[PDB]
């Protein structure tokens, strides 16, 4: 019932990063602290890391596993929007804002840092443990996918929406809302096909299924938790992305099709800111 | 039994079979004599024997050229190319 | 955000169901207190001003040395004894952003408003003390506005040219197509956009000295001209625009159009350079009867006949090409070729469609030239005569290049004050300044049609505004009946000026002798048909002032055979753009695009209710693209008639109308006898 | 498969482990029997072919019209004497394919290589039968070839210009550039290379008349004549192929050369534009001592000292450049900026790395100008002066851009006949009529420079070929002893004849006095050094011929210092790669690129041994990839000391080979006084 | 040296299939013989059974096995192109031309057909033997690959080519030639890819490859002038195609780094109308 409309959605969405002029940043990124450009650097490079797994693995391998041939249309458009643009884009704004040292050093401080290679290691390894025409692996693996969407992305996507709000690195901005409004459909849509699976099971798996996802949510907050101190404290924002990424985890679960886990709080409001060829006759040559 | 090796200092494959003519050398160098010649300063040998690629290895029995060998070859191809002529 | 944007987004910030409209002012006097009287140079009196700016090579010491001190302190006082104030926040933004004189660093800001006109006025009046304080009367009420670059450029010293056209032929050589570039980087520097026809160059595949298949089109002369534009961006500040016209029966003209194409490559594809389709009356005769059609190769049509295939009469001359065997041309389908236009024109706005006939069938000035092209607005439509540009130490064959001298009358403005006759006149003779006081020596055809024609364009805008202000809708027959009479009263005062300047100077425009002015054809349909009001609310807008008669047009054209007319032009509605919001005006005489405008200026979203918007007259100001096409043609052909040049006439569609309608449109637009069609508008 | 590239097929086809090198006489033989005489059109006299091709507009009546009928039959008699047979199939294809006179459909073929060569004989004589005849036996022995403009255009009226290449200087000013611009089109119409010099033009970022920052450097021009020679490409028959020389220190240099980068955007690339920089010593001491360097911005240079930055000395005004705070600048790694160059010339090939130094170190004519660019082939390397085009109306100050009329000597058929002086005597004579008969009406400095310097090209070719055929290493000292004679002897008999041209006419090259000829510093290493050879071998091979020694050296000089020199350049070596196949010569100096070239015409593919290529003499030819190119620069610069223009100096390097190596041996050429470097060539 | 390239040219390529409009083929369509109207339903099922396998298996089995992010960005994308565009572009053709039943009867045909089964099966044959880290077995996919993007669609890309260089159905010949443009460039640079293993080979490898490449062009060309024969045949023009096949092996040959096979041979008029930095160390400034 959802398909043909998810995948006029994905497609009339499709964008290229070089359809937005990013030297218009410049200046206001010249302008940010030395503690502010780093935790930028390296916020984007857990988004390019994120996203290069999700392109190269999650989202074919999940095509791999999913019957039809619309399904698997939708979830191949996905997978290149990952890697071919949405990862590529990234490198758009290193490669405007920063010398080739300092992009060289946060790509070697992705491969060095505990949180990013635990979360790396834990989606990835659910991915790559699906088998074939078995459906609680492929779940498993859907939820940890809706998770990277809709959960993990956002602890990233906090600090150039933060800017965006306040009228800083605009450009750069624009790039990542539309990787935003990309994500927020891919989380929805494998969400959908998640539920698909659960709703097939007995109680007893169903309750199985919660605990699952539910005990690697809180696997992954917490290691998220430890990774956004790490990034902002530095700029004194990390209590303020905690509970964005509260907020987002909580619709990472509605994706799933499951109640809300966190309570309600007042997100930044400079953050929600940053939110035919018809032929002619002879009656057309007299008036 | 001479086998006289056509070879040039900017040639990749004759730099390859230099080791191989060493070896050769130590194995077989009293029933066989090794000879080199580069083509860049000895041009009228080359001409002579019609030598058109390198490396070009030619056995010569008594004067006369009786094998003609052409690339790179290793050690028991150039052994099995000689012992024929013994 | 500053205070002022902040005032002027609560124009869409809704109370009680009605836009907060009054923000505006406030918009105004918030954006004035807080950053135009703290970043304006105040010096302690006029003396100092003066001396600073001719000193810092801010401004011309020619101009000023004809008045004394007291008299340009007079004419100062005069522009500031209005007590002018912009209505909405945009008119002060524009003319604070782009018009006003700031300093070298752009920090502080040197011109009022009443600072740029007075020193426009006093370049205008020449001299003259009591014509300078009549020019500054007449631009302070904001009853008629000079062009960007006469309005810009007046009087200063760091300046490009007041004129804001240039149309150049191309002849059919290698000597004149570099001297094509050459004149249209030459021109572009100076700030106005440059118009080439190219239909005199020879098509892709003739002959270079009798080895055949020679030529690449003239296509690669657009790749150069385009180029060369880019090339002269005048700072990259405004990217260098230009445009070029081919004739409809060039054979280049698929070509000619295939560059425009998203799908083209960019081997082929050119991006500054405009292009626009000369459509002789028999393209459109073809097309009717859907009876295959000949684009011909011009080099061909000029070895057997001696003359340009733009020269010669195309309705009378077709059969006579077709029918000769030494004339080289491929079939075509001129039905497909209509189509080919709707849709370029539906996906990219171009081509600018010419009628070339209907420009001709009342062009005055045909014994000099046929109007063979348009300008970059598709406005401009005056007789020009190619120049053999021939080789080095060799003379050249001068002829006549075309040159906007341009000027726009406020038409609220003008009506509210009843000064019709007195604005046409002081603009008329504005522009007669601003065509005298061009020399521009790398552009020798341009100088000589200058110095020889003396044309001028006066257009008009805000059309729209006062047909809304006054309640009466832009598709009604009021409006047209409006816009008859009050276009007629500035034709005939326009015509009154040009002769009184050629009676006062003792020369009119060269072969003038020739022109319908002189024979008297040109006011036929002014003695034989009176265009007073048919409307009693129409003919109490003009109450107060005197409409003229047959009679009045009979002495005119008496007054015209014996004293001569000036200027061989002079009437040319221009697309009047940035300009307008200075003077709270919609632009041109085209309906307003939409109610409130939504601009991007920085980090902030800034709002541009159209002058005289309120909920009595909301309705009145419809959208352009909500208006029937027709009845717009109806408007325009009706302000046609009275103006001896062309109107940037923009066609605004809806995203639902396919291209059979625009091609309505156009075959409507050239039934009715509009001259030039400008854009075509998709929303 | 035709029945002669079949026998040409069977070159490659090896039997008894032998190339067979004698079907290549067999596959000419088919070729001409079969094709050739089949499809030459016959007429039944001399008298008919030359009324016929006259008639037709074939050939110029005029240059015929000095001699009497039975003068031309004798001078066709005396060419098909020698019954002249062409020793390849590739020699015979090439002359019959691209110089060959075909009729107008080309279908038939009109001239043989001794009609060719008696209209270009006759052509050359200007009404002189002996020297026709002369003419007649210098190019039928092959002794002495006109470059391809000349030999192919000699004597038609299908022609263009007889100069293959043009060098334009471009002055700072858009009406300079536009003349640029309308005369490299103009030039490329005529068929010649055009090359521009675009040092004089300021940098990007520069002020236009207080506009600052408002210019787009030279890439903005590169991209205009990359589109006018796109546009002039001679209608298809060949690319427009054009040269941009810009000088190492201008600002734009890391923008010229991004030009050539296959990473760099279609809006900063350029496609048929040639690029090549001048490297002055200055540069190459910056390196050497890894101190940061400038590039300078030209126009603050011209504001501060009132000359441009090229006609300045660099080596001299660097540092008072560097220490004027009023000249603006930017800092630059002169070795990063000479690894870029290896590296762009690994990628591409480009730029050309012109040793502005190293030309006028021993520049004869310093007086005039320094060398500031080369042409299209970087072998032109003559002092020009820039033209001041001014405004229209106003009159130009017409400057000296450098036309170069070009000829080679075939060492081998040179040597063979033991007669260096006489033709190198009437090579001069035939260069000095092709620069005497030759006008430009469209470039008034090439005009101009042609009518005053008379500067002439006598280039050589077949070097490597006499070499390997004499057994001789093209890498051997006894082939750089033997290129030092032989072209000691060629300049001192180019130098002669310009002399003995001067005495006869009475009149010198324009500027003589001043020049190191007329002070006699041109001979100080002359009348110091005797350049007989070292080795016996080598003095063999000029048995029979008189080598120019010290004293004949000394009376060259007082003979020159009497009567004055006539050509200010006489000697430069031209790729010629084309006419090379015609003349069965190895292109230029430089050695062999393949002992057998494999090449595609058609659906079927022609092999050329090299010539004289055989299994005596295999190794003596060996590939220029495989040679050392230490050596190959040790020869150059051997041959370039008795040059007084540039050679066209192709580096042939291997892909193992990295940029470190290819700026080794850039860095060597400098030392070893090379003055350009023309291509890198990797395989 | 090569990737980044291929991803511009391959984005700028990107195109849908509703930017064309079909329903105005349907006035050539009814002037078609019935042999002409069968060939062409049988080519284009022909196209449509091997795109699949192309979307399905073909480019994401390479994407997966080959190491290098920006390789399986690019790769990503062609997978796309086959699933989202060109699948949907080859069933909007069929869905214009003929009514549902007939299509459901044309498919079956095809999917019986003894020559368009054998080259299916034999490329995905192939497909399914790659093994994870064995690079020889990653080639030969590869040739497979190039054989099936720069050859096997040739015989059917024929007579769509046919009929737009004559005027006829110039819809649907519009989209076969933007669908045979991005198989054009899959070819080359699946093929750039093959080169790379195959440089990596010793000599006698080297030799061993080229015989498979050979072999494997063999089995497909004779089964291919089989296939042309029972589908041309009855409209005239086997010869003509047979031609077309040859000079499109031989291009696929060269995309793989090898010698033509075959002679040069002209093609049908019509069908044509349709188409190392080392830095500078000093002592080398010093001779
Ligand atoms: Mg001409
Ligand atoms: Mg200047
Ligand atoms: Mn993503
Ligand atoms: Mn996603
Ligand atoms: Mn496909
Ligand atoms: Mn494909």
């Amino acid at each position: 019932d959802f398909t043909q409309m998810f995948y006029n959605q994905n497609v009339k969405q499709f964008w290229l990063p070089e359809e937005i002029a990013l030297n218009g940043d410049l200046l206001t990124w010249k302008y940010l602290g030395k503690n502010e450009q780093d935790t930028y650097m390296k916020v984007l490079a857990g988004l390019t890391l994120l996203d290069t797994e999700q392109g190269n693995t999650g989202m074919p391998i999940v095509a791999e596993h999913v019957d039809g041939h619309q399904r698997k249309a939708v979830l191949n458009f996905m997978a290149m929007m990952e890697n071919a643009v949405h990862a590529k884009s990234y490198s758009n704004i290193f490669m405007t804002l920063a010398p080739t040292e300092t992009i060289n050093e946060v790509f070697e401080w992705v491969k060095q840092n505990k949180y990013l290679q635990k979360k790396a290691q834990m989606i990835v390894g659910l991915y790559k443990a699906i088998q074939k025409d078995d459906e609680i692996s492929l779940f498993k693996a859907m939820v940890a996918s809706v998770y990277l969407e809709s959960f993990l992305f956002y602890s990233g996507f906090y600090y150039p929406l933060y800017f965006y709000g306040q009228g800083k690195l605009m450009q750069s901005g624009e790039i990542i809302n539309l990787i935003l409004r990309d994500e927020a459909i891919h989380g929805v849509y494998v969400g959908l096909l998640a539920q698909e699976i659960y709703n097939k099971q007995t109680e007893e798996k169903k309750a199985e299924l919660r605990e699952f996802a539910i005990d690697l949510l809180n696997q992954l907050y917490e290691n998220e938790l430890e990774y956004t101190e790490d990034l902002y404290d530095q700029v004194g924002l990390s209590h303020d992305v905690k509970k964005f990424i509260r907020y987002n985890a909580n619709k990472a679960l509605m994706n799933l099709g499951f109640d809300p886990y966190f309570e309600e709080e007042d997100i930044n409001p400079i953050v929600l800111n940053g939110l035919t060829v018809e032929p002619l006759k002879d009656d057309d040559f007299y008036f | 039994v001479v086998l006289a090796d056509f070879w040039a200092p900017w040639c990749g494959p004759c730099k390859m079979i230099a080791p191989v003519l060493e070896e050769l050398d130590q194995e077989m160098g009293d029933k066989l004599k090794i000879v080199k010649i580069d083509v860049d300063e000895n041009q009228e040998t080359a001409g002579k024997y019609g030598v058109m690629s390198i490396p070009t290895l030619l056995v010569l029995k008594d004067g006369e050229v009786v094998e003609t060998s052409v690339g790179f070859k290793p050690k028991e191809a150039l052994q099995e190319l000689v012992n024929k002529h013994l | 955000v500053p205070k002022w944007i902040q005032l002027n987004n609560e124009i869409m910030i809704q109370k009680d169901g009605k836009f907060q409209f009054d923000k505006d002012k406030e918009a105004v006097h918030s954006y004035f207190v807080d950053y135009i009287n703290q970043n304006t140079v105040f010096f302690h009196n006029l003396k100092e001003k003066l001396d600073y700016l001719v000193e810092n090579q801010y401004y011309e010491e020619e101009f000023l040395s004809l008045y004394s001190f007291e008299d340009i302190k007079e004419v100062f006082k005069t522009a500031y004894a209005k007590k002018f104030r912009f209505p909405s926040f945009m008119s002060a933004f524009k003319f604070y952003n782009d018009y006003a004189l700031k300093t070298n660093d752009k920090k502080k800001i040197l011109e009022r408003y009443e600072d740029r006109i007075s020193i426009v006025a006093l370049f205008f009046a020449n001299g003259d003390t009591e014509k300078a304080k009549e020019y500054v009367n007449l631009m302070i009420n904001q009853e008629y506005q000079p062009s960007t670059p006469t309005f810009l450029n007046a009087g200063r010293k760091r300046r490009g040219e007041l004129v804001s056209c240039f149309l150049l032929e191309v002849n059919d050589s290698l000597n004149d197509i570099s001297r094509a570039i050459d004149i249209s980087m030459q021109l572009s520097k100076l700030g106005g956009g440059v118009s080439l026809n190219l239909s005199k160059l020879r098509a892709k595949g003739e002959a270079i000295k009798d080895v055949e298949n020679a030529t690449k089109g003239v296509v690669g002369v657009m790749k150069l001209l385009d180029n060369a534009f880019r090339y002269a961006d005048q700072m990259g500040q405004r990217q260098g625009s230009g445009a070029a016209y081919l004739n409809i029966f060039h054979r280049d003209i698929n070509d000619f159009l295939d560059t425009k194409k998203i799908s083209a490559d960019e081997d082929v594809r050119v991006k500054t350079l405009s292009i626009g389709v000369v459509i002789p009356d028999k393209f459109v005769e073809l097309a009717r009867e859907d009876k295959a059609a000949y684009v011909f190769y011009p080099h061909t049509i000029y070895k057997e006949y001696g003359q340009h295939m733009d020269e010669m009469d195309m309705n009378e001359m077709y059969d006579k090409f077709v029918d000769n065997p030494r004339v080289k041309k491929e079939k075509i389908n001129p039905r497909k070729l209509l189509e080919k236009l709707a849709m370029l024109r539906s996906e990219s706005g171009y081509p600018y469609i010419m009628f070339q006939d209907n420009v001709n069938k009342v062009h005055a000035n045909n014994h000099i030239s046929k109007v063979k092209f348009s300008n970059l607005c598709s406005e401009v439509l005056q007789a020009s005569q190619v120049s053999s540009y021939t080789d080095y130490d060799e003379e050249d064959e001068i002829g006549l290049d075309i040159s906007c001298n341009l000027g726009s009358l406020n038409i609220l403005n003008v009506m509210e004050h009843k000064s019709i006759e007195k604005t046409v006149k002081l603009a008329t003779d504005s522009l007669t300044h601003v065509s005298e006081t061009t020399d521009i020596r790398n552009a020798p055809a341009v100088r000589r049609a200058n110095k020889a024609m003396k044309s001028i364009g006066l257009g008009a805008m805000n059309l729209h505004g006062y047909l809304a202000q006054n309640g009466i809708a832009y598709e009604s027959p009021e409006a047209r009946d409006f816009a008859n009479t009050f276009f007629m009263m500035v034709n005939f005062y326009s015509i009154q000026r040009s002769a009184e300047i050629a009676k006062e100077k003792g020369e009119t425009f060269d072969q003038y002798e020739g022109s319908t002015y002189a024979t008297g054809e040109y006011f036929d349909k002014y003695v034989s048909t009176d265009f007073s009001p048919k409307y009693e609310k129409i003919a109490n807008l003009f109450e107060g002032m005197h409409i003229p008669t047959t009679e009045d047009w009979k002495k005119l054209k008496a007054f015209v055979a014996e004293h001569g007319m000036y200027h061989s032009y002079r009437l040319c509605i221009a697309p009047t753009g940035s300009i307008s919001y200075v003077q709270s005006s919609t632009a041109s005489v085209m309906p307003i695009m939409e109610r409130i405008e939504e601009r991007t200026y920085g980090n902030s979203k800034t709002y541009y209710p159209m002058p005289g918007l309120a909920s009595n007259n909301w309705f009145f100001y419809k959208e352009a693209y909500d208006m029937d096409m027709f009845k717009v043609v109806d408007m325009i052909a009706t302000i046609q008639q009275h103006i001896d040049q062309g109107i940037s006439f923009t066609l605004f569609l809806k995203d639902t109308m396919t291209t059979r309608d625009l091609n309505r449109i156009d075959l409507y637009a050239h039934h009715r006898g509009i001259k030039t069609i400008y854009y075509a508008r998709t929303k």
